[PDB]
């Protein structure tokens, strides 16, 4: 129950800045809407610092690392916007940019994620 | 807020029995065209059919030579908000 | 902006929680391509690629539940962060082979899925 | 409800010397395992060394002949839940 807090807490807060970042920038380059890209690497930049430092601190209360894991990245993050995306553009005839915003979005997102890793096992070295 | 409706949409080419039309794309993510075309007295039956997304351009074949014709061009779009959605038309009236 | 702000956490802590509660009952059971984050994107998957077709359909919906289903639900059940520390735990652990795999079997399975949802939709009207 | 811990630790191959241990890896993703091991008797320091996740195997070098070593292996490994955490101990006897 209070695990449930957590992702709903954490969840919301996720889910509310996807959809302000996601309404206010997603039309300025429809070939690859930035709203839901900016998420998904900071979303991805967040679970990689995280991932490094909750290995440090081991005793950790579980309710903090579901409401940032979970909850947080899981809400700014999205698959579904970035598949209606590039599902969009395939049936558009835009191979190049459906390619593109496949290739931006997974490459992106991992390097998003080794630099949150490094960083954090970085700076504790 | 990004307009989903073409723009300058005009008859660019014509014979007495066809038309190329062209238009401008909006700043959306376009699945296809609609181009629909009849007779401006409303005595005459609508015809309709998409073009690709990609294609800016469109020949409307078969006219009767010297008739009026409305010809209207919208769009099937992805909006981030709407997913799927119809624009607005934008219409020209020509002469063959 | 206050009623569709409840749309998304509504909707979204739905399909958040509904993503943590698969997510930890079937993680574990196969971890080389953990299957509780595949589901609840191939499920998304389904869900935006339906609501593709269907908002089509009827133009006159109100965009709170349009908000509620998109960015809210699908947008909560779905994430990337969590395919992003999996493809980079498979990484640092020199598992190459599903790693890769694991990227493929998300992006071709989720734009199935909405493709599924999309035309099982258009073939009904 | 998936145990990250080792199971069926034991020396495989010996001499005056050396170890080979070998380990059954648990049904997790293992980042790399971490070999402890120290002089059973009392206070030697305890020394320790990571080996790569894809070998499930690690040689114990510099022992001295004739002493009893106890030697542990546990799991720097990501579950869904934990993220990286590391994983209780299993440990050996085995005297040169
Ligand atoms: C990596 C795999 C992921 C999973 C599979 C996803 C498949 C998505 C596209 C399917 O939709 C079709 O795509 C065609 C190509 O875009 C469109 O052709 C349309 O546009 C073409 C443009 O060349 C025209 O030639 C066609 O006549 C016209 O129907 C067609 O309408 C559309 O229904
Ligand atoms: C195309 C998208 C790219 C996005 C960015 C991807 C970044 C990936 C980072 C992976 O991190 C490294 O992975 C190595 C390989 O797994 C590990 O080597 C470890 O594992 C190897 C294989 O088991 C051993 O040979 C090494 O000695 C051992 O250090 C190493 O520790 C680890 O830090
Ligand atoms: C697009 C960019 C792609 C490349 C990204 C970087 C991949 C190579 C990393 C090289 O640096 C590594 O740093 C690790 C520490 O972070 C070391 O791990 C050592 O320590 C780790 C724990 O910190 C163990 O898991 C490893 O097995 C052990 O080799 C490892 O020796 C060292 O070579
Ligand atoms: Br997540
Ligand atoms: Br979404
Ligand atoms: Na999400």
């Amino acid at each position: 129950i209070k695990s449930l807090f957590a992702v709903i807490i954490g969840g919301s807060v996720g889910c509310t800045l996807r959809w302000l970042l996601s309404t206010k920038f997603n039309s300025l380059f429809p070939n690859l809407p930035p709203g839901t890209l900016v998420v998904n690497l900071l979303a991805g930049l967040i679970i990689g610092t995280a991932l490094a430092y909750f290995l440090r601190q081991p005793h950790l209360d579980p309710f903090w690392k579901l409401m940032i894991t979970t909850g947080l990245c899981g809400g700014l993050s999205t698959f579904a916007a970035f598949s209606v995306e590039v599902f969009a553009l395939l049936q558009a005839g835009n191979y190049i940019w459906a390619l593109t915003s496949v290739l931006v979005h997974v490459i992106g997102s991992l390097i998003m994620t080794a630099l949150g890793f490094f960083i954090i096992t970085i700076l504790f070295a | 807020s990004v307009s989903s409706v073409p723009t300058k949409l005009e008859v660019v080419a014509a014979t007495p029995t066809s038309l190329l039309i062209s238009w401008d794309a909006p700043a959306v993510t376009v699945v296809h065209y609609v181009i629909t075309y009849g007779e401006t007295g409303g005595n005459s039956p609508v015809q309709e059919f998409t073009v690709p997304g990609s294609k800016s351009t469109a020949t409307i074949s078969g006219l009767k030579p010297g008739v009026d014709y409305t010809i209207t061009v919208y769009t099937m779009y992805y909006s981030y908000s709407d997913l799927y959605s119809y624009s607005s038309p934008i219409s020209i009236n020509y002469r063959t």
